[PDB]
């Protein structure tokens, strides 16, 4: 394997780039790293809930409320997960 | 398991711990 | 919501009916089925002329 | 806290003051304890208190 | 009548329904034609001609 | 490296090598993923000394097992021990010791 | 009990100490009893094939006693008055 | 998978409270009461005043039947009598307290049998 | 061969507790635990077929005297008549293949051979417990599967839940011994004798009956005692295998069935109502584990009310203990392999599909499964159907109440097992962790009590069966009927919207929430009175100051 | 390891998982793989079992059919009493 | 009734609050993922009705009313991941923390080792 | 789980359905003369 307990940059930042485009209203050419959720994207406040719950779902977390509510983007969700030594 | 099959040799010489935290000085008798 | 997609016959309305029906029925059979039995085998000796001919 | 942000902070505090129970409340219980596991002691008083009053039933209707 | 709204869940959850992971019938009732098949001759040897 | 760290056992190969678990502990069962080099001769001890064992025992229990009444039939203690009274069956007939219907009533 | 009287004993004392009956099965139906009993205990895995006449002769020993015991019951409800005659 | 990660318990950095032994901390996060739901919210939020109100309906709709059938039934409510016994076997089966014989309404000293199985609780002397 | 069966799973135990065990590692001590449970099988399979079928009771004075003063005397002795024969067949036979399943199950754990050998000296306890001819030595099998209960199930210690768990098992149990040592009291002073061959009651003084039956319903976990099985899932799938299905919670049942001293109203009672709220316990439950551990639970009421119909009932009694261990111990090892091919996961809404378990380990499942539910002609169908025919002929007019509640509890009983393979294996998938088993040593532990299944229908357990008590086709075939219902129910997945009513059955009727605050709370709070008030205050006398 | 594969973002499937022995669908490729000794344990448990419940319940068809009562009684009526 | 914790948050995280929770109670009373989808985009349609709304009393009536209805269903055995805090895996085989060692203690100061007096 | 009206107009509907059986269930013969019949019925065969 490789890693200290961490998944690398790379395979999360696919994994979440393919968790984000499931909306109807996103065009995927916008969707990159270090992409603002409501901003840049252009989502609401009930779809980063949802979006939120789907990456709990993809690597396997019971991601923390307050934790949750600072998550704002894709490049904030990616560093997030690979600071997750339960990430899988 | 190590070597492939559940009948292979172990693994690990030495002690296996120090009784009552004795460690032999120099290979001498306690 | 929808059944499961290789048993699609437990979602449907005439197999939720059956189920029950069948529950409701063994139910009160519950409750209703010892007096009766007892009544059955009562009834089994009482007519008979072997032992009661007064009741034929 | 390295492992905060991934079962939680410390700074939600548990809510209880540690204080003894209400004084009905605890006698009130331990009156309850005190009758489910201490009924043999009640069991035997009632029947000392029915044999006696039997042998007073006797002691009253034999001198008549 | 929109219901498609806030994260489609189907679409991103279709693998779930993958051939290989869903209940499999040909293997749901393992060995039981082999034995009703040997209950049929043993009552055709037994009970039914002697 | 502490001076008595070389004469201690490695993490065997059973443990993750990402386990750590303070190798200087003496623990009276083995330890943590325990992995002696000779184990199958131990092994092959231990069985042999519970064969001993078991020898053992059995005599120890043929010689004080107490049966108050006759058996049914026949039992495989017979083979093994003398103190197996002689059957005597539901109809309270005497039997041989292998479990036949003496001569008189037989065939 | 009187108008549906015991059948007799057909099994002694000795003979049910000798099988080893239970105390609570020695009833008017302790010959069959241990019939069955010898039979189930020493035919093995294939009882119930070699031993059904035993078994069967037994239920209906016990079908019949059955049936006067549902007689008696109906004689003493008769007698109380319970079940109008 | 052994060696997950798991979270420490902070030590404490202020002044204790007096019955702070109702408490259970091990070294790892979170701690427990000492017996749990002594304290702090009930699963489902529920209390004891939810469960004690339910209860005072549901018990007695427990004790309900039992109550019914012990004091307004009895022995005839059989189609039959129990299973009858020569009289050297009947005499020891009815001995017991625990025997189902003592229904027997038909037996000639039905009552008798029935007031020696009063159950005592002091032997007296 | 006789004391072979007691003697020898305490002597592996012995061996993988010892610094014997440092010189064979989890290799030799897999090897050992097998080898020590298929001796002691074997011994008891002998035993076995010389005392039921040939009826030849052994009695061995092992150890000499244990103590003895004044007229009490308890001796090393032991008996090996029906009833242990039974009993010690069961256990050998099922503790063997949850031994050879634990040594692939708890492969990965880092201390292997000491939970082998906490499984063994549970097993070996057990048979002390059963083989023993008076009270004193079946105390010591009492408090020695009490203390290995305790070691088993607060194994992962680290967890403070688990260590809770075994501490309350602990507890809950130690009410029950008390009550219990008070009747062997009573027996023994008013018998003159500990040995069960000179302990024939007909008429006794009340206490006695009631303070064993105590004794038995915390064993085996009747109603106010149920709150400590529930939580006794923390432990590993071996040690709730092994204690839901041969040791522990048959315990009870065992001396109830043997001593015979109990009053039929307290027994009936007690039996059923534990059936019928372990069956709607069991209803509305999603961990996989807890629905098994109340099916447990809810089976031993049966038993409890069969042996208070009579001697006929009790036969009955022990012989819904005899096929109940064999289908309860292969539910469990399925469970265990299900949750192993599902990531650890015990939620069944987190399941389906047939590919996170093995055909052998479904097989398993669906087999147990029809014979708990009374499917015709298997294991369970002959015994529960025994005990229900049996409380429908009983005269006793609180045996009426009784039968009702056990043929809802039976329909509750199909509709919960149906709804744990629907879940498990019918519905679409919803985990996220495809990891199936299929080893050589889970699956042979798992074919093993399947053949014990098909044992006891092909061999019964006692006379019983094939007896006839005459009931009409509407009274017998009544629970096939509820069987039906129960599986038609639960494959429709059906709910109500009295959601009063589902939280307050899920919430198990918040008999743990009570307890913490009925005794729990006051006992500590009258610690805090005899110290802080009574120690320091009213009795502590001070110095004079000068 | 897991038993299935993810493909994540419209990548190309690796080549390694491709051809008669695997199925893809939607994203995500099985195996599929037989195992010898599971399938013939549990056909050979299975029949033992099934033969097991049918052999017994053809030895009491009748009394299931009919009752207890019944069939004694037409027993009783058609073949004689003692 | 919200908790002391959710009272303090600002409003956007508030409602952001209500309805994670809401999506999670309704996985908690469905019996699988697949009864839980329909019931998850009815708790988004409902949410969508009430977006345009700017009376802060009708905001904070519905807003109340809801964490009300949120405090009447919270599952009394809700779902966990095995290996995070309230699930079955959590706090099983932790790692060893370092222990030091004292090598040949009684051999250190022998006729020496009791208790003065 | 799922909430069905059809479930529950079934529950009612055995109900209704299972007291009409037990009526007709009080209503039948004895066993004796069943038997009796049955017995008579297969000797003209
Ligand atoms: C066990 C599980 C525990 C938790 C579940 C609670 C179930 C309780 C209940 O009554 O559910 C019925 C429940 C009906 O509730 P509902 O569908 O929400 O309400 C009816 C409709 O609104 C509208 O339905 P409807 O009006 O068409 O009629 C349906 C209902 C009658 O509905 C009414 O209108 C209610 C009026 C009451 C008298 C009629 O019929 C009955 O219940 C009659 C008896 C059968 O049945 C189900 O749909 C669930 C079936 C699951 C199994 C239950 C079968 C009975 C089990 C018997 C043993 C009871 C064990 C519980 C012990 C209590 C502690
Ligand atoms: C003449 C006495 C000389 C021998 C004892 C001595 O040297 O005491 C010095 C020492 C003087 O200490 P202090 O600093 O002056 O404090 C006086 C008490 O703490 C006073 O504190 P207090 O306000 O709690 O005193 C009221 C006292 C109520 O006082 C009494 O009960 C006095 C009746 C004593 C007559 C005997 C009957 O109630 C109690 O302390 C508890 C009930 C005593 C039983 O007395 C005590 O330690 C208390 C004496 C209480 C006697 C009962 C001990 C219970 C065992
Ligand atoms: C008289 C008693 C004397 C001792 C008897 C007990 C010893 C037999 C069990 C040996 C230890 C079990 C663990 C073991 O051998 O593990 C292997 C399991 O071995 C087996 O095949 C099963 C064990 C033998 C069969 C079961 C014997 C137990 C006795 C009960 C039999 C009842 C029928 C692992 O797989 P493998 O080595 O076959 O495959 C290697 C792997 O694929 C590559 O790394
Ligand atoms: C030989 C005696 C047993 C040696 C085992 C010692 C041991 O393992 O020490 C433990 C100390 O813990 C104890 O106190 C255990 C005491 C064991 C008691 C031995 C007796 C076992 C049988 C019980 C019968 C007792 C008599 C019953 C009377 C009725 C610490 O465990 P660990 O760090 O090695 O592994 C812990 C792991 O997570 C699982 O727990
Ligand atoms: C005068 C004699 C009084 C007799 C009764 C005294 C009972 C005293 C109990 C003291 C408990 C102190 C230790 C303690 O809190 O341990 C808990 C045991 O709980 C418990 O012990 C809870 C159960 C208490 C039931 C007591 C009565 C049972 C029989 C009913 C009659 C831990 O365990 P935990 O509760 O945190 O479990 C968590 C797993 N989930
Ligand atoms: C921390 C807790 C640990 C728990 C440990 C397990 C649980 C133990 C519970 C019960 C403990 C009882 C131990 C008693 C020890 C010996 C007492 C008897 C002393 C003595 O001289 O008796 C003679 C010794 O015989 C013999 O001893 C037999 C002779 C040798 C043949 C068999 C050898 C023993 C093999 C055992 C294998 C492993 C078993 C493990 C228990 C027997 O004669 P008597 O004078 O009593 O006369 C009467 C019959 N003749
Ligand atoms: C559709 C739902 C109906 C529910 C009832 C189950 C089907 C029974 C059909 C029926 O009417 O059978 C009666 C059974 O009633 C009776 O006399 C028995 C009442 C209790 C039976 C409950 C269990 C049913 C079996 C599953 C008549 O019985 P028959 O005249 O056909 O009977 C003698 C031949 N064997
Ligand atoms: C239903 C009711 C039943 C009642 C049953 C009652 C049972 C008795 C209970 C108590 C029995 C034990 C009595 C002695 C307890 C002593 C407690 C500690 C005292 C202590 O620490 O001693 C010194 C202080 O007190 C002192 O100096 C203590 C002096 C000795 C106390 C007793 C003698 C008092 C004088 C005798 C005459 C009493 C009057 C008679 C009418 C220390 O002092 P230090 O050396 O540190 O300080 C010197 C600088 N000055
Ligand atoms: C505070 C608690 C401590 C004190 C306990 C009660 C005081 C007892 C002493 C006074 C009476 C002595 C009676 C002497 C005698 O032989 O007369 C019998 C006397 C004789 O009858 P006679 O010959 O017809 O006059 O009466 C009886 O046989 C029945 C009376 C029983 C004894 C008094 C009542 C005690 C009830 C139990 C204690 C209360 C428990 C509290 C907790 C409840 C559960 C939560
Ligand atoms: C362990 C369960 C005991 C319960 C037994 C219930 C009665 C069993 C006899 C009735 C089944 C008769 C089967 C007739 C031929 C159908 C095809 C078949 O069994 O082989 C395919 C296959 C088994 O083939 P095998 O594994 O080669 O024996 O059966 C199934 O997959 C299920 C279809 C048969 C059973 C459902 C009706
Ligand atoms: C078991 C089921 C329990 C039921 C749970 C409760 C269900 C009730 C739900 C209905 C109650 C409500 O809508 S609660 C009232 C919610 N409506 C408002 O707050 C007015 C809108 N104001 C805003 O600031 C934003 O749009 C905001 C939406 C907050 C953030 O979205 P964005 O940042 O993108 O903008």
């Amino acid at each position: 394997g490789f890693g200290g307990g961490f998944l690398d940059k790379d395979s999360v930042t696919e994994r979440v780039l393919h968790v984000t485009k499931h909306f109807e209203k996103i065009d995927a050419s916008k969707v990159s790293p270090a992409a603002s959720f409501e901003k840049d994207l252009g989502l609401d406040s009930l779809d980063v809930v949802e979006l939120v719950m789907a990456l709990e779902e993809e690597f396997g977390l019971e991601i923390p409320d307050a934790e949750a509510d600072k998550i704002a983007s894709v490049g904030d969700a990616i560093n997030y997960i690979c600071s997750n030594p339960m990430a899988k | 398991y190590p070597g492939g099959s559940f009948w292979s040799e172990g693994t690990q010489t030495g002690k296996n711990g120090f009784l009552f935290g004795e460690v032999p000085i120099n290979g001498q008798p306690r | 919501v929808k059944p499961p997609r290789v048993f699609p016959i437990l979602g449907s309305p005439g197999y939720q009916f059956f189920a029950g029906l069948w529950t409701g029925a063994m139910l009160t059979f519950i409750f209703t089925s010892k007096p009766l039995g007892r009544k059955e085998v009562e009834d089994l000796v009482k007519y008979d002329p072997a032992y009661f001919p007064e009741y034929a | 806290t390295s492992l905060d942000h991934v079962f939680g902070d410390n700074s939600n505090k548990l809510n209880y003051n540690f204080e003894p129970m209400g004084m009905g409340s605890l006698f009130i219980r331990t009156m309850v304890m005190v009758g489910v596991f201490f009924f043999p002691v009640f069991i035997m008083i009632n029947d000392d208190y029915k044999y006696t009053s039997f042998l007073d039933k006797v002691a009253a209707a034999k001198a008549a | 009548m929109p219901k498609v709204v806030g994260f489609q869940w189907e679409r991103y959850e279709a693998w779930r329904h993958h051939p290989l992971l869903q209940f499999n019938k040909r293997n749901a009732f393992p060995g039981v034609g082999i034995g009703f098949a040997a209950f049929l001759a043993y009552v055709a040897y037994d009970k039914s001609q002697p | 490296e502490p001076s008595w760290a070389k004469q201690l056992a490695p993490k065997s190969g059973l443990c993750p090598p990402e386990f750590h678990y303070n190798r200087e502990i003496w623990y009276p069962h083995g330890g943590f993923y325990c992995d002696p080099k000779g184990w199958r001769k131990n092994t092959l001890l231990t069985l042999g000394g519970i064969g001993v064992l078991l020898y053992m025992t059995f005599s120890y229990s043929t010689a004080n097992e107490v049966r108050h009444m006759p058996p049914k039939g026949w039992i495989p203690s017979i083979m093994w021990n003398s103190n197996v009274p002689d059957p005597v069956d539901f109809r309270g007939r005497k039997l041989n010791r292998d479990g036949t219907l003496p001569e008189g009533e037989s065939s | 009990a009187d108008r549906f009287p015991p059948p007799p004993m057909k099994a002694t004392q000795e003979q049910m100490d000798a099988a080893d009956v239970p105390y609570h099965y020695r009833d008017y139906c302790a010959h069959m009893y241990i019939d069955y009993k010898e039979c189930r205990l020493t035919s093995g895995f294939s009882w119930r094939t070699k031993c059904a006449h035993e078994l069967h002769a037994y239920n209906k020993c016990e079908y019949k006693e059955f049936k006067r015991r549902v007689a008696i019951a109906i004689e003493e409800k008769r007698r109380r008055g319970l079940i109008a005659a | 998978g052994a060696g997950a990660p798991v979270k420490l318990a902070p030590r404490p950095d202020k002044p204790l409270p007096t019955w702070y032994e109702l408490w259970w901390d091990n070294g790892y996060y979170p701690g427990q009461p000492a017996a749990d739901f002594m304290f702090g919210a009930w699963p489902g939020n529920m209390t004891e005043t939810y469960y004690l109100r339910f209860w005072s309906v549901f018990g007695l709709a427990l004790a309900a039947p039992f109550y019914y059938v012990a004091n307004f039934t009895d022995e005839t409510r059989m189609p039959m009598v129990p299973q009858q016994y020569p009289a050297e076997v009947r005499d020891v089966l009815v001995q017991r307290r625990n025997s189902m014989l003592k229904h027997d309404f038909s037996a000639p000293d039905f009552k008798e049998v029935k007031d020696r199985a009063k159950i005592y609780w002091t032997p007296m002397y | 061969m006789f004391l072979l069966s007691v003697f020898f799973p305490l002597l592996g135990g012995l061996v993988n507790t010892s610094p014997i065990a440092r010189f064979l590692g989890h290799r030799g001590s897999s090897i050992i635990a097998i080898g020590c449970m298929v001796v002691a099988f074997i011994s008891s399979v002998v035993i076995y077929y010389e005392v039921v079928f040939m009826g030849c009771a052994v009695s061995v004075d092992v150890f000499g005297t244990w103590f003895s003063v004044g007229t009490f005397h308890a001796g090393w002795t032991f008996n090996f008549d029906l009833l242990t024969a039974n009993m010690l067949f069961t256990v050998t036979g099922v503790s063997m293949a949850v031994h050879m399943y634990a040594c692939d199950y708890m492969r990965q754990d880092p201390h292997l051979n000491l939970f082998l050998g906490y499984l063994s000296y549970f097993t070996g306890f057990m048979c002390v417990l059963v083989a023993a001819d008076n009270l004193l030595v079946m105390l010591v099998g009492w408090e020695g599967i009490g203390v290995c209960s305790y070691l088993l199930i607060g194994y992962w210690s680290h967890r403070l839940s688990a260590v809770k768990s075994a501490q309350k098992a602990i507890l809950v149990n130690r009410v029950s011994d008390g009550l219990l040592m008070w009747g062997v009291l009573w027996v023994w002073y008013h018998l003159g004798s500990l040995e069960y061959d000179l302990l024939n009651v007909y008429s006794a003084s009340g206490f006695v009956g009631l303070s064993i039956l105590i004794g038995a319903m915390g064993k085996s976990a009747q109603i106010l005692f149920h709150v400590w099985l529930a939580d006794a899932m923390e432990g590993p799938t071996p040690v709730s295998a092994l204690i839901h299905a041969a040791t522990l919670v048959t315990a009870g049942v065992y001396l109830l069935v043997r001593l015979h001293i109990h009053d039929e109203m307290f027994v009936i009672i007690v039996g059923s109502l534990t059936a019928f709220m372990a069956g709607v316990f069991g209803a509305t439950q999603s961990d996989l584990k807890r629905v098994i551990a109340y099916s447990t639970c809810s089976q031993l009421g049966y038993m409890m009310v069969s042996l208070g119909l009579g001697e006929t009932g009790g036969e009955a009694s022990m012989g819904h203990l005899m096929t109940h261990a064999s289908f309860k111990a292969a539910l469990f090892l399925a469970a265990g392999m299900v949750i192993s091919g599902n990531g650890g996961n015990q939620h069944i809404a987190r399941y389906g599909g047939s590919a996170h378990s093995a055909m052998f380990t479904m097989l398993t499942l669906m087999v147990a499964s029809l014979s708990l539910i009374g499917w015709p002609e298997l294991s369970g169908f002959y015994s529960k159907e025994t005990i229900l025919n049996l409380a429908a002929i009983c005269a006793d007019p609180i045996a009426d109440v009784a039968h009702t509640l056990l043929l809802l509890t039976a329909m509750l009983t199909s509709a919960y097992t149906t709804k744990l393979f629907y879940q498990c294996f019918m519905v679409d998938f919803s985990g996220s962790s495809v990891t199936p088993v299929r080893n050589v040593l889970p699956i042979l532990a798992m074919a093993i009590l399947l053949l014990d299944i098909m044992l006891k229908v092909w061999v019964g357990t006692n006379l019983l069966s094939g007896m006839l008590f005459f009931l009409p086709w509407g009274v017998k075939t009544l629970p096939f009927g509820l069987m039906v219902a129960g599986i038609l129910t639960a494959t429709a997945a059906v709910g109500s919207e009295r959601f009063t009513l589902i939280r307050f059955c899920g919430s198990r009727w918040g008999f743990d929430q009570l307890f913490a605050r009925s005794p729990v709370n006051p006992i500590f709070d009258l610690g805090r009175i005899t110290w802080a008030i009574g120690d320091r205050g009213l009795l502590s006398v001070g110095n004079l100051r000068a | 390891a897991n038993a299935y594969h993810r493909t994540y973002n419209g990548k190309p499937v690796p080549p390694e998982l491709q051809g008669a022995d695997y199925i893809t669908y939607a994203g995500v490729t099985m195996k599929k793989e037989f195992h010898l000794f599971d399938t013939v344990l549990s056909k050979l448990i299975g029949a033992g079992a099934t033969f097991t419940c049918l052999y017994h319940f053809y030895l009491n068809a009748e009394e299931h059919w009919h009752g207890d009562i019944y069939f004694f009684e037409k027993d009783v009526q058609q073949n004689g009493w003692d | 009734m919200a908790s002391e914790v959710v009272l303090a948050l600002p409003h956007k995280l508030r409602v952001m609050r209500m309805y994670r929770t809401g999506l999670k109670e309704l996985i908690n009373w469905s019996a699988n993922r697949h009864e839980w989808y329909p019931r998850a985009y009815a708790l988004r349609q409902e949410f969508e009705d009430s977006k345009a709304l700017t009376d802060r009393e009708e905001i904070r009536k519905k807003l109340e009313h809801g964490e009300e209805l949120l405090a009447r269903f919270r599952h009394w055995e809700p779902l966990i991941k095995p290996e995070f805090v309230g699930g079955t895996a959590y706090s099983i085989n932790p790692a060893q923390p370092k222990l030091k060692f004292i090598p040949n203690y009684d051999a250190m100061d022998e006729y020496k080792k009791g208790d003065h007096l | 789980g799922v909430f069905s009206r059809y479930y529950n107009t079934g529950l009612l509907c055995g109900v209704a359905v299972a007291s009409g059986i037990s009526i007709w269930w009080y209503n039948r013969e004895s066993i004796y003369v069943r038997v009796k019949s049955d017995l008579e019925k297969e000797g003209k065969t």
